[PDB]
């Protein structure tokens, strides 16, 4: 018979199947001509189609496809043999569907595969040997799936894999150092806690994990390294990446920065360290001569002035949100961008500083000052002959509020007092391990701890923090979703308006044919009127 | 009457008296009131004292309540003739005395307020080993015309000399050793001050305010945490003892201060030699160098580094100095015990037990309060944890869960939820990117079709104009032809 039969429509692509709809009950389908050899279109896609299951019938009848675009076709299952005859596919696009699993030898016969996108599906794992036969694979994306592990053999035969996207899965293990060809990779928004870095990758984004350990061979090509939002607590590992140009260590757990891990960086320009727990910084012992942007904002820096020899050499220096008391710049400094607000300035230090830098180079400002402070050049400052002594006293005064916080009748009492002293010791022991953990959670979430407040108040500080954080994240996601829906709407309206522009093109062709008939009919009449005039 | 009232001239002593018998005891002296010039109640189990019961003795000039078990308020404001009051070794908490007090012995108490009605004489006040936390804990009168003021072993943080201005002309001895003082402040000329003892406190800067003690013979800042000395200080030739051992000085200030108090340098040497036997302090590290007699060091910025070290503890991700600290706290408890000895009185075994009964009743009572604060803190936590598990969804717990375990499960769950939420958001952002790329593909196709229409619009217009030129030739011929 050949009852349901779908045919190409040359337009970018040389084959576009239209209005195809397969579901889970659908039994038999036919693509192109019966004579498989007339089906030699190389660049195939679908329009207005939805294929719950990708039929074996498609590349059974089309064995000459180079680029197969199955993006966003509600695919949920791939037929165990849909790719048995797919020898020629170089580029396979299957993003944005609902594929839950790949059949184990689904790519055993596409050995010229160079590009594969499976982003935004429901993969939970990869079958052993899934890529053992695509040695030519150069770009692979599986961002937005639910993967938990990439086993170590996964990429043993793909010795050209250059661009790997795994962003936004649930990954707790993946060893990139086993894929030495990597050129670009993104494993951001996973659950990693160690990051192995392969020998020659040049841009790597592993932000939003829980990394605390970085490892892998010295790699001199690594240029951009994004690690913002992790669990980093030391930086010595940096010594191994002498070629960095930018590194982002923001939203980590660093407590100090020293120059030692940077001494081998021949071309570092951009170093981001906002939002750690920096209490000290020494980048002056050996300055980084090439650096241009250094972001230290939102930490606990107090004394940074000896860093003058590094700061003088920067273009962009963000000190905001700290407790910096003094800062010192040469008349010859090169800053074009400087942030200074929200610290604890000494007025003498601010006045001398604003002899050498002025707004608009200083990019921010304070609004209101505490009781003994007043604005100079737009920032709060207190007058003092010995600012550091002063800050040391201020601090101690806040903490000391907390640091101020029948003789048978005699034998029965000594007993009573011992039994009570024991109940009281036991009470502290019993709730000890708990008080430890409350303090660990206030440190973890950067909450400030009121050494006055009763214990259930600190415990509420953690819970109130978590609940607010959940709510704000949820509202934010709702917003993003509202935005996606709105943008899908727009594309649905656009396609409707394109159909109407096409119907108009259709009417105008009909009008052109009519007019062309009317023209010849007049050309005729006028020829007749001329003979009748000899 | 198991109690005995011994008389010797006009000094009376009462023994084996108790709280329930003392009022009787005193009544049996009303006959003789004119003659009660000193009254000595020491070494009994008394725990309260009725100022009013003693007001008949209008000639009473000395009252010795030493080594009883007095608690709470001791109020004798009303005894206007009273001149010497000894209550060493009790547990008094607030103390009020009258307009005649010349000498006030109150060591080894629990004192944290003292009032002294206004008066004309000097006062010698002895308060070693109490709980004074600031000079204003003593009322204005308590600080007027003080000649000798011993506040050793109290709990003061900061001294403000101005608060002792009403003793500019009288104050000769000020002991503040073994407190917790980290700032001193105020300029006042103490015309008579012979000695000032700030040993074992926590001072970091000997500043301008020490011109107030420029006149002293004897001064100690031993065992503080000093780093800088104000150079403008000018001490008198009167100075003979000048102890600064146990600090951490930056040589800069030793040199700057010796430079215009040259004298003081040999005074420093002579002091360490009197006290230790060699002419320089034994620095904690031998590598370390003196300037004159005191260990010192060219320090980059000692105050900043101390503040940074504090801010590190405050902000460290995880929750040495526990050896510096613990031996500093033993130093204090050795001084307290030592002192509890230097003021100890003789007491008979039957009144010791009579005393230990009242004292144990107070310990028991305080312990009940504490054990019950404990119980309350505990139920508050359990309550809070039960509100918390009612707001999320925990995994199933096979075993009974402690509060530690509950807090760990709760945070863990919020962390799962946050991650879930973030993953959802990522998908939404990726969807917006996919549809936006689709929009640009579609809007390309929108211009391709809009331009094709524009061009059909034109081509219809051409073919029309051409149909019209033919229409004109048809009507020109037909005119010509019929
Ligand atoms: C590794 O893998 C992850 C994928 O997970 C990649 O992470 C993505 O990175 C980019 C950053 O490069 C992120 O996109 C940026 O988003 C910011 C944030 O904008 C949001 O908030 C703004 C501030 O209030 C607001 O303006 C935004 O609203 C805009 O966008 C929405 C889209 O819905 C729209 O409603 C509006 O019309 C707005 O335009 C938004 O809510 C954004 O500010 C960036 O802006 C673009 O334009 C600026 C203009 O100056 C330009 O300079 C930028 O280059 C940029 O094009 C930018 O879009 C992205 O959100 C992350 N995606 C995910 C999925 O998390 C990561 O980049 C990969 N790493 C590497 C190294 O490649
Ligand atoms: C950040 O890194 C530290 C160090 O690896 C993690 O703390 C360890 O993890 C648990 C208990 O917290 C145990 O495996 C170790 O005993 C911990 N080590 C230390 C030194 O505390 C910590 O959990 C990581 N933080 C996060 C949020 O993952
Ligand atoms: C109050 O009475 C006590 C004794 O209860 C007197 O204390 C004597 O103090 C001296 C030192 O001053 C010691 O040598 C004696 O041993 C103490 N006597 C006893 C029995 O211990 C105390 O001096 C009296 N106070 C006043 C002000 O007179
Ligand atoms: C010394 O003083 C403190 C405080 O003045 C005493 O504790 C107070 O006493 C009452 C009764 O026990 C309580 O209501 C308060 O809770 C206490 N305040 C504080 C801060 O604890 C303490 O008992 C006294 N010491 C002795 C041994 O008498
Ligand atoms: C094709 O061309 C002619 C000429 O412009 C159109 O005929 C009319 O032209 C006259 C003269 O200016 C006007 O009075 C009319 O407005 C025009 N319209 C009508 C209805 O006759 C003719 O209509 C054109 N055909 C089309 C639709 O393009
Ligand atoms: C896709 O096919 C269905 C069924 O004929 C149709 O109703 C829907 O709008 C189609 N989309 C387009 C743009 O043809
Ligand atoms: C640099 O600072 C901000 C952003 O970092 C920018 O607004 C500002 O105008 C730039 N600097 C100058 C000189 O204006």
């Amino acid at each position: 018979p050949r009852q349901p039969e779908y045919k190409c429509i040359d337009s970018q692509y040389d084959c576009v199947f239209y209005d195809v709809h397969i579901d889970m009950q659908t039994q038999d389908v036919y693509f192109g001509f019966e004579d498989i050899t007339l089906n030699n279109q190389k660049i195939v896609t679908f329009k207005n189609s939805t294929m719950r299951k990708l039929p074996a019938a498609l590349l059974d009848s089309f064995r000459q496809v180079e680029l197969l675009n199955l993006n966003d076709l509600q695919i949920e299952e791939i037929d165990t043999y849909a790719f048995a005859y797919a020898h020629t596919i170089q580029k396979l696009y299957m993003g944005f569907n609902a594929i839950r699993y790949l059949p184990p030898h689904v790519f055993q016969n596409v050995p010229l595969l160079t590009v594969l996108v499976l982003e935004r599906n429901d993969l939970s794992s990869l079958p052993r040997g899934i890529f053992h036969n695509t040695p030519k694979l150069t770009t692979l994306s599986m961002s937005n799936n639910n993967l938990e592990r990439i086993e170590d053999d996964t990429f043993q035969a793909t010795t050209s894999l250059q661009n790997l996207q795994l962003s936004s899965n649930r990954l707790t293990h993946v060893d990139l150092s086993l894929i030495p060809s990597l050129f670009h990779a993104n494993v951001s928004y996973n659950l990693l806690s160690t990051l192995a870095i392969p020998i020659a990758v040049e841009e790597l984004d592993a932000s939003h994990n829980s990394i605390n350990v970085v490892r892998g061979p010295v790699n001199v090509e690594l240029t951009i390294l994004k690690l913002q939002h992790n669990n980093l607590t030391d930086t010595a590992w940096l010594l191994n990446y002498p070629g960095l140009v930018e590194v982002d260590l923001s939203y980590n757990e660093l407590e100090k920065i020293m120059y030692h891990p940077f001494v081998k960086m021949q071309r570092l320009e951009r170093l981001y360290i906002s939002n750690n727990r920096l209490v000290a910084l020494n980048l002056y012992g050996q300055p980084i001569p090439t650096l241009k942007v250094l972001d230290l904002s939102h930490n606990h820096l107090l004394h940074v002035e000896r860093n003058q020899p590094q700061f003088d050499r920067l273009e962009n220096l963000y000190l905001d949100h700290n407790s910096i008391v003094t800062l010192k710049l040469s008349t010859h400094h090169t800053l074009k961008n400087l942030t200074l607000s929200h610290n604890d300035w000494d007025c003498n230090s601010l006045r001398a500083l604003f002899r050498n830098v002025a707004r608009p180079a200083v990019d921010d400002a304070d609004q209101h000052c505490k009781i003994d402070y007043q604005l100079e050049h737009g920032l709060c400052c207190k007058e003092s002959d010995k600012p550091y002594l002063d800050r040391l006293l201020q601090y101690i005064a806040l903490t000391s509020v907390v640091e101020k916080v029948l003789e048978a009748e005699v034998n029965e009492l000594r007993a009573e007092v011992q039994q009570l002293t024991n109940e009281q010791i036991q009470q502290e022991q019993l709730l000890q391990g708990l008080h430890a953990e409350i303090d660990t959670n206030l440190r973890r979430y950067r909450l400030p701890k009121d050494g006055l407040a009763r214990s259930s108040d600190n415990l509420n500080k953690v819970f109130t923090h978590l609940k607010e954080r959940q709510a704000f994240k949820l509202r934010e996601t709702q917003a993003r979703r509202t935005e996606a829906d709105a943008k899908q709407k727009e594309t649905e309206d656009l396609e409707q308006e394109n159909i109407a522009l096409e119907k108009q093109l259709d009417n105008k062709r009909a009008k052109q044919a009519e007019l062309r008939q009317e023209t010849s009919l007049k050309r005729q009449k006028v020829k007749q009127l001329e003979a009748k005039k000899n | 009457a198991i109690h005995e009232i011994k008389q010797n001239g006009n000094r009376y002593k009462i023994e084996k008296v108790t709280d329930s018998s003392l009022k009787q005891a005193l009544a049996s002296l009303r006959q003789s009131a004119w003659n009660v010039k000193e009254l000595d109640l020491s070494g009994n189990p008394l725990s309260q004292i009725s100022a009013a019961d003693l007001a008949p003795f209008t000639k009473l000039e000395l009252l010795n309540l030493s080594s009883n078990v007095l608690y709470e308020t001791l109020d004798l404001e009303s005894l206007s003739t009273l001149r010497t009051l000894d209550l060493n070794n009790n547990y008094v908490q607030e103390l009020l005395v009258g307009p005649s007090i010349e000498t006030l012995h109150a060591a080894n108490n629990n004192i944290s307020r003292v009032s002294c009605s206004r008066g004309q004489g000097k006062k010698n006040i002895y308060l070693a080993n109490n709980k004074i936390t600031m000079l204003r804990d003593l009322d204005e009168g308590c600080r007027s015309r003080v000649q000798y003021l011993d506040l050793k072993l109290n709990e003061i943080d900061t001294v403000n000399f101005a608060e002792l201005a009403a003793s500019s002309d009288t104050l000769e001895h000020l002991n503040l050793q073994y407190n917790f003082i980290y700032d001193v402040k105020g300029q006042v000329v103490f015309a008579k001050l012979k000695t000032l003892d700030l040993s074992s406190n926590k001072l970091a800067f000997m500043g301008p305010e020490f011109q107030s003690a420029a006149g002293v013979t004897w001064i100690s800042l031993r065992n503080n945490k000093l780093v800088l000395i104000e150079k403008a200080l000018r001490f008198s030739q009167n100075l003979e003892h000048f102890d600064l051992r146990g600090n951490g000085f930056h040589c800069g200030t030793l040199r700057d201060f010796f430079s215009k108090n040259q004298r003081v340098q040999t005074v420093a040497k002579q002091t360490v030699k009197k006290l230790t036997g060699q002419n320089e302090e034994e620095c904690t590290v031998p590598t370390l160098g003196h300037y004159g007699a005191y260990c010192c060091e060219d320090l980059p910025a000692p105050f900043a580094d101390r503040l940074i070290a504090l801010k590190r503890k405050e902000h460290a991700l995880l929750s040495t100095e526990r050896l510096e600290c613990e031996r500093e706290n033993q130093a204090r408890q050795r001084e307290i015990d030592a002192l509890k000895e230097q003021y100890r009185t003789v007491i008979d075994q039957v009144t010791l037990r009579k005393q230990a009964k009242i004292t144990l009743e107070q310990k028991k009572k305080a312990l009940d309060e504490q054990v019950s604060n404990g119980r309350r803190a505990h139920a508050e936590l359990d309550g809070t944890l039960q509100q918390a598990v009612g707001q999320i969804e925990l995994q199933h717990a096979t075993e009974e869960q402690s509060p530690l375990q509950l807090l760990r499960a709760i945070v863990k769950r919020y962390e799962e939820m946050y991650v879930e939420q973030q993953s959802v958001q990522n998908n939404a952002i990726r969807d917006w990117d996919m549809y936006q790329h689709k929009e640009t593909q579609l809007a390309e196709e929108n211009a391709r079709l809009k331009k094709l229409n524009g061009e059909a619009d034109l081509a219809l217009a051409s073919a029309n104009a051409t149909l019209q030129e033919l229409v004109v030739r048809e009507q020109n011929l037909a005119s010509q032809l019929g």
